[PDB]
């Protein structure tokens, strides 16, 4: 799975890419591809972290280190443009927090006056602020925010922006149901009250089976019959019937669609919220 | 049908002379029971589950509604409604909405019989004696 | 025959799970995907090619039967 494709939320620090997931994954494998490089800066530490806490925005995360389990740390030679991160177990992860904690930079000379990025003339390294334009030279070149702390951060910390690399993560994991772990009393709360909230949930989606049941006690009594109802051709034509789909029994095509439509949807609903009130008792007990 | 039947106070007071009051009681007992040695198998969650429970509860408020039966059955409710109660307070893997309206309507039935005079009352702090007799939370 | 073994395999009343079309097969909404695969195949065979068929066989019988009636 590509992590672009499951990430809802998005922020960043100047050496990490704190993400929420579109739900919780049981992660076997990470993969970090590194393209563009830049020889002036390479990684050489990543550290990869990971909690199953629900949130509602991934910034509650960002600036929390003691709310994340550490899962790896991988060494990366100086160029290396793969990166394969075998956890010795699946972790399951709602969150993920990618680090590039260490570098093998390499050193300039950063005191030769800067080119401004708008108008060419000599910019001082400090203040960094072109004397004829206004522009500020360490601006980052895709969304222009600035970092007061750090003028040559590695990630923009603003929209993640790296000058010196770009960064693909392929998760080899499964979407997996899952909640927050338990602490406290506080969490016991509040793991029974979604407990009790599923539950409700389930009862009213078993009635949905249920509520088709009669219907489908029905629809099989007259495809028993066995009827040769001629072709009714109705005016609504909305639904693209073919003449051999149409000519087929109505009741056979309404089975079709109340059981493997109708049916299997509210089942295949009941059967995730059921798993996941599963995995809230389990966690409870 | 059966509730519809006995909507007259007429043969609720009928069936509890007969016995029905400890019939039901039991059968609330045994279902009860058997929930507390259901919660030592899995996290097997049941839709309907406390729906034989909360009929049989609701059957009881029924005939208790009747202050006639009230009158005559309070100190031999009290026992299986307490007993209930607390073996109901024990779930809390299995708990279901159903078994948390059951829970209520035992306590309101229990609150509606601890109501009496002295007499019963003390007798009914006799019962709760013999139910503690029967863990340092559930007492 | 091609119908007549439809029908006998219809009549094994036996469930083949919709086999997923691994090649690039035309594609059935899944609503009409779960019905048998029998019924969909009788459903073309009779419906689509037989009344094909017994149609442009009635259209060539009336025609003859209008020109044996010119003749006679
Ligand atoms: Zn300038
Ligand atoms: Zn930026």
């Amino acid at each position: 799975i590509k992590l672009s494709s499951i990430k809802v939320d998005t922020r960043y620090t100047t050496t990490q890419q704190v993400v929420k997931l579109i739900g919780s994954h049981t992660i076997s494998k990470v993969t970090v591809k590194i393209g563009d490089l830049k020889r002036t800066k390479m990684v050489r530490t990543i550290n990869l972290y990971y909690n199953n806490r629900t949130v509602q925005a991934i910034v509650e995360l960002k600036n929390k280190p003691a709310r994340w389990h550490k899962a790896k740390k991988v060494q990366l030679t100086p160029g290396q443009t793969e990166v394969k991160i075998d956890l010795p177990l699946p972790i399951v992860a709602s969150n993920l927090m990618i680090e590039f904690a260490d570098f093998y930079e390499n050193y300039q000379a950063s005191t030769e006056t800067l080119q401004c990025p708008r108008c060419s003339a000599s910019v001082p390294a400090n203040p960094g602020v072109c004397g004829n334009c206004g522009e500020n030279v360490y601006q980052c070149h895709k969304c222009r925010s600035i970092n007061y702390d750090e003028k040559d951060p590695f990630l923009c910390n603003a929209c993640g922006f790296c000058k010196y690399a770009r960064f693909d993560f392929m998760l080899y994991a499964k979407p997996c149901c899952a909640v927050d772990p338990i602490e406290n009393e506080e969490d016991r709360k509040k793991a029974v009250s979604n407990i009790n909230t599923l539950l409700d949930k389930a009862d009213r989606v078993y009635h949905q089976l249920m509520g088709h049941r009669p219907q489908l006690e029905n629809l099989l009594c007259k495809v028993n019959e066995a009827a040769p109802e001629k072709p009714q051709d109705d005016s609504g034509t909305a639904g693209g019937i073919s003449s051999t789909s149409a000519s087929v029994n109505r009741y056979i095509l309404q089975l079709a669609q109340e059981y493997c439509g109708d049916c299997k949807n509210s089942f295949d609903e009941l059967s995730k919220i059921i798993q996941k009130v599963f995995a809230s008792r389990k966690e409870l007990l | 049908l059966y509730q519809k039947l006995i909507t007259s106070a007429h043969w609720k007071v009928y069936l509890a002379a007969r016995g029905v009051l400890p019939y039901v009681g039991n059968l609330i007992t045994k279902e009860i029971a058997r929930l507390l040695a259901l919660e030592e198998a899995t996290l097997s969650t049941d839709l309907q589950q406390g729906y034989a429970l909360k009929s049989l509860t609701g059957l009881l408020s029924s005939f208790v509604e009747v202050e006639s039966i009230k009158r005559h059955f309070k100190s031999r409710l009290v026992g299986t409604v307490l007993n209930g109660y607390l073996c109901l307070r024990k779930l809390v893997v299995q708990r279901t909405k159903l078994i948390d309206e059951t829970q209520d309507m035992l306590l309101e039935m229990l609150e509606d019989m601890t109501t009496g005079t002295e007499s019963e009352t003390k007798a009914f702090m006799a019962v709760c004696i013999e139910t503690a007799k029967r863990d340092y939370r559930t007492p």
